[PDB]
């Protein structure tokens, strides 16, 4: 069982669009239910389903529809997208509400951002920065810095790459992006990331240190007509080798 | 006594949608409320003394309902395939449920029935903390619910919400409620043969509906043998029933009809006159 | 309708620190009461099922309690580690009985122990290009808040601390960059 | 699954008097299943002006319904109440007897 | 007034 899978991970919509978010469960769950999560409004319940052919409205279903002709299937529509539907989009199913079998399994959701225009949509533009001589002589520790800066909406995965292995340990990422002019409200975005290995790691040039940046942007559907590349969904990266310094 | 009563029914019409779903809300005999998912789908007033209820009720009776109509489509797909039917039949589940009050105004008891095709499959049992199995294998479902936590969430409902809300509407609509109408009662003679006639004892305008109609004979202890009629409604709130004994022919002065209701200081006697 | 609060929204404690995560609901006409654990950027994920007639469930460091008739749930983590660090929401069955309604989570952090701290400021330099670098403030006590710039043409992160297992070493860091040369990494962080 | 014919009930509120205002009462009971079809007739045209009560059940789980009309009896006319349930071969007509 | 809940029926 692939359990709860939600289609698509990030989406941008115009003011307007329609858009159908894609959810499925092979589990033959009769509960299936929507949620969208805000920062300071928590999980709110949009709409729910207690079987196949039956759905009824949660806490917040006003701007968007659901269907359920099949156990398998609850998609979510936004008819008229609007910036207040900009949220992250969770579907939800469980076995049961009331029984002991209760658990509800969760699919990884939707980061949805509606744009009154998509003019004010860039990809980051990524650099990695070479840890200090000062550092490694004080600490035998080698600190590498990578920076996405001038990215909109705030739709990123940075991740790193030693020797084009996925690092999942050593490292951390700012929990937030920083706006680049916090008092526009349409600022675009920047983001640092951290990876520590040993001087010695670093002090071998063999060793390949690379800052990957998935951005998600618009899709092949858009229409883009501005005197500038259209920002699509793409990764961004900057490298740097070790060196025997 | 005084109750609080609601009657559910869901039909299925599988090929034309969902069931048709329809709650009534009893106080005593005086029906206050109805919801029908045909009809405005919403709960709405049945009794002059509801009409002036606020939106917040009817907005959350009305979801009540909707949420119940929901559930007994669900609980209607179980018991198909509990009997193991074909899809293409239509089927009734059928829901009752009520709270009492005593002479003090306090909790006196409550009650719940199910019926699937207008037979007993589940009842909640007199202690409210557990349900009886009418039909065979009829159940709270053991997989998607708890048969203890259905009846508490019923218990509380009878023991509390029931009683403080029956208080409620007693309140309300008092001037019709708590006013005993007593039976305005007749006798009627009816020949039907040359050696035979009916005596029909008649009780009209009376609530509630609870009464009792006998025949006597003078010189017989024992009540004789009588065609009741269903107590039946004269449509402004009162009810109507009658009595009748077939009799010899020229010998109906014998016969005497007793008529007991709450409106009455005690019981009637009434003897045909020609 | 069925109303979920969680107190507080936001809790920072030092790791090895016994912690009490809260849940209140206005209906205790419940069937079961849910415990979820919500890492950034992922889905929620179940880690205890209360059922309305059990009073307590336990998951290893996790003690969830259930009191219906007060309507309380508490959850609580015995000697906190920095790996308990997430968004825990607490979900009730709705008056209906149909759907779970949600609490606003609270935010957990359990500060990482700095055995020896050894605060200092660092200057990078971009891999590709010279003349374009970043200020690392690193090694800082976890007790130690990172100042907003006062700027607004310096940029300054908030700290994140990152686990050096190979080396049994945890180190926090925040960065600090600007586009003006009138700038040094020195005093930059306050 | 039961199947129970409605009893049929057809009476006026009040005691009729000719040319006296009146309700003409259709009390349909103790059938199941609750689909039926009513109407109350007038020298046996379907009178339009038609009122129903809302469907409940009894002890025994069989439906009633009141169908119902303000009516004038007179000398000439004859009220009837048309019943059809799936336990009917042929619509029931039960015509208006002022004494039951 | 109705109950928020109505009882889910099962099998066996």
């Amino acid at each position: 069982n692939a359990g709860v899978t939600q289609t698509p991970k990030f989406q941008v919509l115009k003011t307007g669009q329609s858009m159908t978010l894609q959810c499925s469960q092979d589990m033959n769950h009769e509960y299936m239910s929507w949620y969208r999560q805000d920062p300071g409004m928590g999980l709110r319940l949009i709409h729910y389903s207690v079987g196949a052919g039956i759905t009824d409205q949660g806490e917040v279903p006003n701007g968007y529809n659901v269907s359920r002709s099949t156990t398998e299937d609850f998609p979510l529509r936004l008819l008229s997208a609007a910036p207040s539907q900009t949220s992250v989009y969770f579907c939800a199913s469980s076995y049961s509400i009331r029984g002991s079998r209760g658990e509800q399994f969760f699919g990884p959701g939707t980061r949805l951002t509606v744009l009154e225009d998509l003019k004010n949509v860039f990809p980051p533009e990524v650099a990695v920065f070479e840890p200090s001589e000062a550092e490694i002589s004080h600490t035998q520790k080698a600190t590498l810095v990578c920076l996405a800066t001038g990215f909109y909406p705030d739709h990123v995965e940075l991740s790193w790459w030693v020797n084009g292995k996925e690092v999942h340990s050593g490292v951390c990422t700012d929990p937030q992006p920083l706006k680049e002019q916090p008092a526009l409200n349409d600022s675009r975005y920047a983001l640092s990331s951290r990876l520590r290995v040993s001087a010695t790691f670093w002090q071998d040039p063999r060793n390949h240190f690379r800052c990957q940046v998935q951005f998600y942007g618009l899709s092949e559907n858009d229409e883009w007509t501005q005197d500038r590349a259209k920002p699509v969904t793409q990764i961004v990266s900057a490298e740097a080798w070790g060196r025997a310094d | 006594s005084h109750s609080l009563k609601y009657f559910h029914t869901s039909v299925s019409r599988p090929g034309r949608g969902e069931p048709r779903f329809i709650s009534v809300g009893y106080v005593d005999d005086t029906q206050f409320v109805r919801f029908d998912n045909d009809a405005s789908p919403r709960m709405v007033p049945r009794a002059p003394w509801m009409e002036q209820e606020g939106s917040e009720y009817w907005d959350r009776e009305t979801r009540s309902a909707r949420d119940t109509a929901q559930i007994f489509r669900v609980n209607l797909r179980t018991l198909r395939g509990c009997y193991n039917q074909s899809e293409a039949g239509s089927h009734t589940l059928q829901w009752m449920h009520g709270c009492e009050l005593g002479p003090d105004g306090r909790f006196l008891r409550g009650y719940e029935q199910f019926a699937y095709d207008g037979k007993d499959y589940l009842t909640l049992n007199e202690d409210l903390r557990s349900w009886t199995a009418v039909d065979t294998a009829a159940q709270i479902s053991e997989q998607k619910s708890n048969d203890a936590s259905e009846a508490e969430h019923q218990r509380a409902y009878l023991e509390d919400t029931c009683v403080e809300w029956l208080h409620k509407y007693l309140e309300k609509g008092k001037e019709t409620l708590l006013h005993l109408e007593p039976p305005k009662t007749h006798v009627t003679h009816h020949p039907i043969s040359d050696h035979e006639a009916t005596l029909r004892c008649w009780a009209l305008g009376f609530y509630p509906a609870e009464i009792t109609l006998t025949w006597q004979q003078d010189g017989e202890g024992h009540t004789q043998d009588t065609e009741l009629v269903e107590t039946r409604p004269a449509g402004d709130g009162t009810f109507q029933k009658w009595a009748a004994v077939v009799v010899p022919s020229g010998e109906e002065q014998r016969y005497t009809c007793h008529v007991q209701h709450e409106g009455l200081p005690e019981p009637v006697t009434l003897r045909w006159k020609p | 309708a069925q109303e979920v609060t969680q107190i507080p929204a936001a809790l920072s404690v030092p790791e090895g620190e016994n912690l009490v995560l809260n849940c209140s609901f206005t209906d205790s006409a419940i069937y079961n009461l849910q415990w979820f654990r919500q890492d950034p950027g992922k889905g929620l994920t179940s880690l205890l099922l209360i059922q309305s007639s059990q009073r307590e469930q336990t998951s290893g460091r996790l003690n969830a309690s259930l009191d219906k008739s007060s309507g309380r749930s508490t959850l609580y983590i015995a000697a906190s580690q920095p790996g308990d660090s997430a968004t825990y929401l607490c979900a009730v069955t709705n008056q209906a009985g149909t759907a779970l309604i949600f609490g606003k989570g609270t935010t957990l952090s359990v500060s990482s122990n700095i055995q020896n701290p050894d605060p200092a400021v660092y200057q990078l330099r971009d891999s590709k290009s010279s003349d374009k670098s970043v200020c690392l403030f690193t090694d800082f006590d976890s007790q130690t808040n990172v100042s907003q710039s006062k700027d607004s043409d310096v940029y300054i992160t908030d700290k994140c601390v990152l686990d050096m297992r190979s080396m049994d070493f945890k180190s926090n860091s925040a960065v600090a960059w600007s586009n003006k040369s009138d700038f040094a990494c020195a005093n930059a962080f306050n | 699954m039961i199947q129970r014919t409605p009893k049929i009930q057809v009476y006026s509120r009040h005691p009729a008097e000719n040319g006296k205002s009146n309700f003409l009462n259709c009390y349909v009971s103790g059938f199941h299943p609750s689909d039926i079809e009513v109407d109350l007739l007038k020298n046996g045209e379907r009178i339009e002006k038609v009122e129903h009560s809302d469907l409940s059940f009894s002890k025994d789980w069989s439906f009633y319904l009141l169908y119902y009309t303000e009516f004038t009896p007179t000398e000439k006319d004859e009220y009837a109440c048309r019943v059809n349930h799936v336990t009917l071969s042929q619509p029931k007509i039960v015509k208006w007897d002022r004494d039951m | 007034r109705l109950p928020a809940k109505a009882p889910l029926l099962g099998c066996g």
